[PDB]
This record gives structure tokens, C-alpha cells and sequence, in this order.
RNA sequence: AGCAGAGUGGCGCAGCGGAAGCGUGCUGGGCCCAUAACCCAGAGGUCGAUGGAUCGAAACCAUCCUCUGCUACCA
RNA sequence: ACGAGACUCUGGCAUGCUAACUAGUUACGCGACCCCGGUCGGCGUAACUUCUUAGAGGGACAAGUGGCGUUCAGCCACCCGAGAUUGAGCAAUAACAGGUCUGUGAUGCCCUUAGAUGUCCGGGGCUGCACGCGCGCUACACUGACUGGCUCAGCGUGUGCCUACCCUACGCCGGCAGGCGCGGGUAACCCGUUGAACCCCAUUCGUGAUGGGGAUCGGGGAUUGCAAUUAUUCCCCAUGAACGAGGAAUUCCCAGUAAGUGCGGGUCAUAAGCUUGCGUUGAUUAAGUCCCUGCCCUUUGUACACACCGCCCGU
């Protein structure tokens, strides 16, 4: 079982993302955006490094996460340009501070949908939008506006029930929300 | 039919090993130590059982009867050179033997060998090959 | 990356017998392929179930090969 | 971008000599079918015949040589 | 004797729920007529230890041990 | 004047020429089966070279047409046309401290010559394994694996001097590897119309280290040889490991070509994962370049000439 984090199915422009590499091929490379639910992207050769590289692997290393900025989207077909020599240093803590809050509630909310016994595509996303979207789409940040949420219902049970999404998964929750978030 | 029986056995328990049921009877006996493809044609044909029902609808019966051709292969008039262990040298019998007089009469003409002390058993003793082929470029796999 | 190893039932239960009966003949294309990828069945399974439903009538024979063959439903007229 | 370029068909008059590095491109002189005056030199990748209409995804460069 | 830091590949270091890596050292191969530079691959890990929470901890909990930052023999 | 070319061999065609009971074709008769007509690599004999064999001659030469070119050498496309670039053989001056004294009763010098570095017999070794490297073979599967049936070739070779050891149709026995009395060929006659493999068709298998892959290992039976153990080889049943399309790097090739697939010869008493030939199926891409690795000619530069893998300055 698993799904996309944000509600947004293909992220937006000049965006950054965490994405994992997957392969190397000829013309680019096949990667995977582990928070945009595995799907194909592709980065350049030539906008792996501003200067002059001496292998291929010496910024390939398959099978560790890297930082990109998306250069061009297309929303219709699926396909993301990505671009790692246009990122600055200061973006990488608050990248991986994102991915930090983003995977730990994803693992939360996964403990949750096995403990509830709730295995669909559709039922697991009903859960995201009745559990992080909502609140996501009240604070109007991507990420920023869920793990403060959880932060706070951790304290407060009046700020946590606030969602009308059952009553006993919403004590699993909650109890996962006391139990986890300390 | 085609629709699964009534009390369709899906793990085989047939001389303390795990059978699965799931496979052709010419071929799902044959996960048995000891016994292969070619010898597996002959058992089901001694016994009156088609080659063309899975291993996990058959009865007590009919796998009794062969669990009978398994241990007592000679008097069902199974040729006498079809046989893997033959003209012995503690008693001189033609016997098939399935994983347990298999595997303690293998290690026991080892430790014979050992014993003996043969140059095949030295060979086996230490570990390296015994029916004369070039160990200088292959092997690598021996130790650290 | 999900591996989802299959496991084929090498048999029809209840549901699958139906599920066959009222799809497979309402379908396009009709392979052993698709029935064992769309009903999650055993290749030769499928060919003992489409060799049946053959002899009942319900579907047109287009072409044979040891390879694979064709089949498509009825027309609905 | 932001911007649909259209899509041009030309047709070459004459090949010259093949140009690249490793001599694999080919300098050949179009000309546009929506009007039957105006020539260019294009770079082109794979075999090309006399009368041969090539499709443009952009009309307005010029060809650069080997390098 | 009192409070804190560190305990991770031969060496130094990053890490905090889904999970053994980095720089360096060693071995081997390629490149070249050969060597040095350059590239590739691997071996090398009780993550100091005990019991427990948790579906699941090297990290969370209590203790001890080893080396340091401050008081110093306080009767 | 040598080299290139010129020259030779082979392939590609000629219903024209010469010829065939050690090659066939076409007609005729007989015989066999079927429903009046088809099949016979069944039997026998009246012409012939259409198939086959191999001899002499012919044919392709930029020959024609349209362009480019000083309209000179030549180039491009097209028509008629079996081919408008088939493949090999031979291959100059100069030198290499290239390899061979283990090809030779070809060989200078040195060593040794009866307790022999000559020679012979018996046994062993050249195969022995922490490891690294090169040439190759089988596979990592469903464009597939197994089982039946259908069905098509060409190069070859064959009873040897001391030298004994040949290729094989046919009958029986045995699952098979194999065994015995029987017939031909010293070869277009006999194996043989060389019923080859890949392919074709029809079942079984169903994404599973699986019916892929056959390494390792146990037991048994035959053949060769005086002798197999460190299994010569082959056959039968078990045993079913690694391997999920492979890092840096690197090899070969452009048309019946690469590649897949099998058959001959060399070694051979027993004998091919090698090599040399042969045949079947049969493609992707390209008609260019000097970027890489190198080669040919002219000009220029040099403190080099055992020749840049050279020479040389300083702590």
C-alpha cells in the first residue's frame, strides 16, 4: 500500500522535490520522486555539474536520494524535467527537514491504516484527504501545514477531532499522535 | 472439474518432507530426494493413474499405492537397470533408495572412503575434486 | 518498486467460474495471456477453460498455433 | 518559450559537402513551399536525396559548421 | 567524589522509527610500450553492554563501563 | 627496370559445340494400388543432353545515352543487359641483434662420452592449487523447453611399406552404450538419392532458481589398449550449485556479410569445447569523415642520429 504525499498529483514549476535515482541511460537517467508516488522523471547529462566530471557515477550514485528543481512539467502526459546544477546550499536542510516531517507522517499514517484495516487505492486516499489534505488545504502550505498540525493535537484533542473522519479511527489516531509525536 | 473439489489437500506431508500440491503428479513427486524426472513416468504408469490431474485432489489410496511402488520398486517388474543403487558392496541388492537410506548410505561409503583411506576419500576429506579435471584455473570457490 | 509476486490458482474457485462466464465472452480480444493477467489464473488453465467454453459454443474459433491462439466473442446482434 | 512555433515543411535544391566532426552531418539548402522564394542551410542527421522535404520544427536559425 | 560530551569499517565522522554510509588505509583489474597520476570493484561493522515500551530501534527509557569539559584533600 | 597493374584459380551465363550402362531425361512395354484417369528412387530397352559431369571457344570494354571536367586523363546516373566494384593466389629496395640449433645425416664453437647429458626397461610427472590473466563452450528462457510427425544440402574421406590400425548396407540379440556369422568398395558403381541440424506443424509447461541452466557427486554396464587410478571414452538412474542481460574497459564486420545452425578434414588404437573447409536460414545500419588510434606525399623547425621509449638544467 502506498500513495502520493501532497494532494497535488504532478508538483509545479520552479519547485524543488527529493528525488531517488534509479538508473543512468544515454541521453538522461531514470529517477523516481519518492513523494510524488515513484513516477518517471528524467535528469541531464550535461545539468549533473557546472564543470567538467571525470566519470559518470562520480554524481550518479544509484540508489541514494539527491535534490532537483523542476525545470519543465507536463501536466497532461506525466513527464518532469529535473535539474540538479540550479540548487543552492541553504535549500538542502530545509529539503530534508520537509522530507522529514512528510515521511513521518506518512509512516504514521500508514501504522494507522493497518492498525484501521482500510487496503484500497481509493479508501487510502479518502483517508489522506480526511486526515493531512484537509488540514494542508486550511494552512495553505504543502507540508508546512501538517506536521505543526500534528504538533499541536498532540495537545490538543479539541484541535485534533476537528476532522469528521470516523470516531474509532480517529482514537487510533490519536493515540498514534500521542504515542509517536512527543 | 475444473472447480476445485472437495477436501483438495494442498501441502502433501509424504515421507517428512513438504509437498506441493499445486504441481503436476509427474512432476510434484519428483521435489522428493531421490527421485527424478525420468524414474516419476514409470511410477504412474505401474499404478493405473493418468499423468493429467494435479498432485493435490488424489486420496489415500492411489498415493498409498504409490508410496508402495516408492519403497518396494522390484516385485512391480520396474527393470532392474532403471535403479540408482545397484549391486552393493555390504549385502549386494537392488534398491531405490528415497533421501534417508540415501543420505546415511552416502555418508557412509564417505566414511568408508575415509576409512579405506583412498585417494578419492583423502580428495572428499580435503575437500576438492575427485574425478581428475583441472582444479589450476577453476575452483575459486574453495576457501578464503 | 512493488514486487507483487503472483501466485496463480491452479484451479477455479466460485468467483472466478462467474466472473469468467459473464466477462470473458463480453471481451475484444480473448488469449490465454489476457485470461491469466486479467483473472490472475494459470496459463494452461486458462486454455482448459477457453477449450471448454470453445466446445459450448460461446465462442468463435479465428485462428490456431502452438503458440497462441485467437478468440473474440459473439456478435451482440 | 511560451510559444507554439508552427510547424514549416522544406524541400532542399542542392546537398553540399557533409560537415561534423566525424563527418556525419551534411549541409543541404532548403526552401519554404508557403513561399517559393526564400533559402536556408540547415543541418541535417541521416541520408537525404535531391527533391527530399524535410520538416522544420523551427525556421529562423542558421547552420553552424563542425563546430 | 559531583553534573555534562563521545562510544559507529584499521583510523576520524554523519544518522534518529521502516534503515551500515562517508573521507582515508589495504587488495585486485583497466588505461599505457612501462611507471606515476586517472577510473572501476571488493573485503573489512556484537553501531560499548544489560532488560523493557513499540508490529519493528544503533536512536526511546533506567543502570554501568571507557576517555574528556568544570569544582578539587570536601574532617 | 622493379613494385601496382598486367597474369592464374574459383563463383556468376551459354536450350550454341564435343560427349556419356561408373550421370540422367523423355517416350514404350510389363508389374503393383485406387476411383474412365493419377503414383512408383519398381522392372526392362528407342532417341537426347533439358538436369549432372568437364573440355574448347564466347561474353563486360566506360560499350551506348545525358551531364561535369582545361572538354585531356577521368567521374556521375540511366537503358539493353547472367554480372557496369566477387573472393583468393603471386607480391619490389633496405634492414630487424624478431622466432626456430626441440624439423633434418643443414651447421661452426663449447660441454659430455662407460658410476654417461648416447641408449633401454619399469614406475611417476608434463593434469599437482590461497590467486591473477587470454582464447573459447553452455546458459541466464515463453522470438522459449519437452514429446511426436512432416521435411531439405555441399565440400570431403575410405582396406596404408617396415605398419598390424579402413568406410560401411543388410539379419538377429539387448532399454542403451554394444556383440556374432553374413555382402560391397581399393571408389561418380558401396555406404548414398549422404531421409543433417536450424526451421514447419500439433500437444504438455505458465513467470515460480520453474519442466530454464547441467556444474559437482554416488552406484552400475559396455568399447579401445599389455595397462585407466589422478574417473581414456560412451551409456543408464539419481544428485540440480552459481547464474535474474553483467562495472571500468575492449574485439570483429558492412551483402548471401555478421549472426544462428549442423556436416567433413587435421591430429586418432581409444578422439574435439581447437583449427581448416563446406552447406542451410539470413538481417540492422552506411556510401562518409580525419575527432580518436595510425599510414602515404610536400613545405617548415630541431641542442635528435643505438634515431622522442632521444637529448637535457638545477637543489
Amino acid at each position: 500500500l502506498s500513495c502520493r504525499f501532497y494532494q497535488h498529483k504532478f508538483p509545479e514549476v520552479e519547485d524543488v522535490v527529493m528525488v531517488n535515482v534509479r538508473s543512468i541511460a544515454e541521453m538522461g537517467a531514470y529517477v523516481s520522486l519518492l513523494e510524488y508516488n515513484n513516477i518517471e522523471g528524467m535528469i541531464l547529462l550535461s545539468e549533473l555539474s557546472r564543470r567538467r566530471i571525470r566519470s559518470i557515477n562520480k554524481l550518479i550514485r544509484i540508489g541514494r536520494n539527491e535534490c532537483v528543481v523542476v525545470i519543465r512539467v507536463d501536466k497532461e502526459k506525466g513527464y518532469i524535467d529535473l535539474s540538479k546544477r540550479r540548487v543552492s546550499p541553504e535549500e538542502a536542510i530545509k529539503c530534508e527537514d520537509k522530507f522529514t516531517k512528510s515521511k513521518t507522517v506518512y509512516s504514521i499514517l500508514r501504522h494507522v491504516a493497518e492498525v484501521l484495516e482500510y487496503t484500497k487505492d481509493e479508501q487510502l486516499e479518502s483517508l489522506f484527504q480526511r486526515t493531512a489534505w484537509v488540514f494542508d488545504d486550511k494552512y495553505k502550505r504543502p507540508g508546512y501545514g501538517a506536521y505543526d498540525a500534528f504538533k499541536h493535537a498532540v495537545s490538543d484533542p479539541s484541535i485534533l477531532d476537528s476532522l469528521d473522519l470516523n470516531e474509532d479511527e480517529r482514537e487510533v489516531l490519536i493515540n498514534n499522535i500521542n504515542r509517536r509525536l512527543t | 472439474s475444473l472447480v476445485i473439489p472437495e477436501k483438495f489437500q494442498h501441502i502433501l506431508r509424504v515421507l517428512n518432507t513438504n509437498i506441493d500440491g499445486r504441481r503436476k503428479i509427474a512432476f510434484a513427486i519428483t521435489a522428493i530426494k531421490g527421485v527424478g524426472r525420468r524414474y516419476a513416468h514409470v511410477v504412474l504408469r505401474k499404478a493405473d493413474i493418468d499423468l493429467t490431474k494435479r498432485a493435490g485432489e488424489l486420496t489415500e489410496d492411489e498415493v498409498e499405492r504409490v508410496i508402495t511402488i516408492m519403497q518396494n520398486p522390484r516385485q512391480y517388474k520396474i527393470p532392474d537397470w532403471f535403479l540408482n543403487r545397484q549391486k552393493d558392496v555390504k549385502d549386494g541388492k537392488y534398491s531405490q533408495v528415497l533421501a534417508n537410506g540415501l543420505d546415511n548410505k552416502l555418508r557412509e561409503d564417505l566414511e568408508r572412503l575415509k576409512k579405506i583411506r583412498a585417494h578419492r576419500g583423502l580428495r572428499h576429506f580435503w575437500g576438492l575434486r575427485v574425478r581428475g579435471q583441472h582444479t589450476k584455473t577453476t575452483g575459486r570457490r574453495g576457501r578464503t | 518498486k512493488v514486487r507483487d509476486k503472483l501466485n496463480n490458482l491452479v484451479l477455479f474457485d466460485k468467483a472466478t467460474y462467474d466472473k469468467l462466464c459473464k466477462e470473458v465472452p463480453n471481451y475484444k480480444l480473448i488469449t490465454p495471456a489476457v485470461v491469466s493477467e486479467r483473472l490472475k489464473i494459470r496459463g494452461s488453465l486458462a486454455r482448459a477453460a477457453l477449450q471448454e467454453l470453445l466446445s459450448k459454443g460461446l465462442i468463435k474459433l479465428v485462428s490456431k498455433h502452438r503458440a497462441q491462439v485467437i478468440y473474440t466473442r459473439n456478435t451482440k446482434g | 518559450t511560451s510559444r507554439v512555433q508552427p510547424i514549416k515543411l522544406a524541400r532542399v535544391t542542392k546537398v553540399l559537402g557533409r560537415t561534423g566532426s566525424q563527418g556525419q552531418c551534411t549541409q543541404v539548402r532548403v526552401e519554404f513551399m508557403d513561399d517559393t522564394s526564400r533559402s536556408i542551410i540547415r543541418n541535417v542527421k541521416g541520408p537525404v536525396r535531391e527533391g527530399d522535404v524535410l520538416t522544420l520544427l523551427e525556421s529562423e536559425r542558421e547552420a553552424r559548421r563542425l563546430r
